């Protein structure tokens, strides 16, 4: 899952399968912010049945 | 604007009130190129999430964003001065993001 | 060394110069680079508000001539910054192993 | 939406000389009612007609 | 034609060494003007991008 | 030419994962390991006594 | 309806159903607050550009 | 084009000799007391558009 960390600063880290620990704050961050902004739906009455 | 505030305002020290959970996790010594490019992929993010295509924030994103504040003024020949600093309302992104 | 009109281990700088830091402020009118842009913008401010040195301009420019002084006085480059800090760093290491 | 200043008639004392903005503050002032004064932008074009 | 060599060659060390980038983007970034058609510019702007 | 000391004055900018220590290192390693000193220093003795 | 009515000086009228209504959603007002942070940012990118 | 730049004459009536240069003395006068007075008009709908 190393891929999820290394999206916003690591554009110098040459291994794909290495990340730069001192971006993790800011990684972690951004992945939180767009957790929040893909959850912002209003949830719809559809129907039920006994 | 405020969601840009508050998040820059964890990775780098700024004037407002703010708490801070994320403390924990390494993080590097943020200069001014880091809190733009911040800043920059938090515009994107945001304008993605809406649909928007036009500007958001570009104005603000000029520069080193550690340190924002909005206020207009305007002076008259003989000195005297008037001051428009309005008094910044809440956001239901940022308290959602705080929560997160 | 050698030095020959300074003492032996010192090498002179025509700037004050500071501890390393990167998360330092942009608009820090502490650095003196800093501070000598921000009283020559000022400076050609106070020349240019009144049009009492600019006959026959037409127009009166002071708007847009004060918008871009305080562009400019408040552009946040990264210039002065290195200048106080790291660069006398590079000097200082490198000096010792120049062939003169 | 409209933007307007005061209009004076012929007091020359209150004949607006200045509007700024400001996007930022200072090294060390953390309070927008005292960097405000020396961190705005003015902000102003004449047309002609 | 002795001390031009010494001082080309130390300001590309120094140029090859610092962290420092020029980007005169900046600039113009923050004038943001273009002022296009204008036969008579006369604004500060495009006379100091000038 | 004050033009160019300028455009350097108000464009300069930092790349946005500096990291001082590691960039430093690499800017050290190589230029200590090609010096010259000590070649220095024995041609100013014999400078000397010549 | 009373909005533009009062925005059209009385010069146009329109009309509201009076019923059981069922409810509707339509979120459109704002703090001023906002509508001047709006304003100011509006204010700042159009300076010095006829 | 300032107001700095207003003469102390155009203020100051007195200073314009009402013998040696009626017209003008005339013109001022005219200014001072028939230049149209600002006023001002309610608008707008507050309640919702803020």
């Amino acid at each position: 899952n190393i891929h999820l960390f290394k999206q916003l600063l690591n554009t110098e880290t040459l291994s794909v399968r290495g990340a730069n620990p001192l971006m993790f704050r800011a990684n972690v961050l951004h992945m939180l912010l767009e957790f929040v902004l893909d959850n912002l739906y209003l949830n719809r009455h559809t129907g039920f049945s006994q | 604007v405020q969601t840009l505030v508050t998040l820059v305002a964890q990775i780098s020290e700024t004037q407002y009130p703010v708490d801070r959970y994320l403390d924990w996790i390494p993080s590097l010594r943020a200069s001014a190129a880091t809190a733009a490019t911040f800043a920059e992929w938090v515009n994107t993010s945001m304008k993605t999430a809406f649909d928007l295509s036009d500007m958001l924030l570009e104005p603000l994103l000029s520069g080193d964003p550690r340190m924002t504040q909005l206020a207009i003024q305007y002076q008259q020949y003989n000195g005297r001065t008037f001051n428009i600093i309005p008094e910044m309302p809440g956001s239901v992104i940022a308290d959602c993001v705080q929560l997160t | 060394s050698a030095n020959l009109f300074t003492p032996p281990e010192v090498l002179l700088l025509p700037i004050d110069h500071q501890p390393a830091n990167v998360t330092t402020p942009t608009l820090d009118f502490t650095n003196e680079l800093t501070n000598w842009r921000a009283r020559v913008c000022e400076l050609m401010k106070n020349l240019v508000d009144n049009q009492r040195y600019q006959p026959g301009w037409t127009q009166s420019l002071v708007s847009s001539m004060r918008g871009t002084l305080d562009k400019l006085k408040l552009i946040k480059s990264m210039t002065p910054m290195y200048l106080q800090q790291l660069a006398p760093v590079e000097l200082a290491v490198i000096a010792p192993m120049l062939p003169f | 939406p409209p933007f307007q200043v005061p209009y004076v008639r012929l007091d020359r004392d209150r004949v607006p000389t200045m509007v700024g903005v400001t996007r930022q503050s200072r090294d060390t002032i953390t309070q927008p009612a005292l960097s405000l004064s020396t961190t705005n932008t003015t902000v102003g074009v004449p047309l002609a007609l | 034609t002795v001390i031009q060599p010494v001082l080309q060659d130390i300001s590309v060390l120094l140029q090859r060494i610092s962290p420092l980038q020029i980007d005169p983007t900046i600039i113009s970034n923050t004038m943001s003007t273009v002022s296009e058609s204008t036969t008579q510019t006369l604004s500060p702007a495009s006379s100091i991008l000038g | 030419d004050a033009r160019a000391i300028t455009v350097a004055l108000l464009s300069g900018k930092y790349p946005p994962d500096l990291v001082t220590n590691v960039w430093y290192a690499d800017a050290i390693y190589p230029m200590y390991a090609d010096t010259e000193v000590f070649s220095n220093l024995q041609r100013d003795m014999i400078t000397c006594e010549a | 309806e009373w909005a533009l009515t009062e925005c059209a000086q009385g010069y146009v009228t329109v009309t509201s159903p009076y019923a059981p209504s069922v409810n509707r959603l339509m979120p459109y007002r704002i703090s001023n607050a906002e509508r001047q942070i709006s304003q100011i940012i509006r204010i700042m990118n159009i300076g010095n550009n006829a | 084009s300032t107001p700095h730049t207003w003469p102390r004459c155009f203020m100051n009536i007195q200073l314009i000799s009402p013998i040696d240069a009626p017209i003008l003395r005339q013109w001022a006068e005219i200014i001072h007391r028939y230049w149209p007075n600002p006023s001002q008009i309610r608008y707008g709908a507050p309640n919702v558009f803020g």
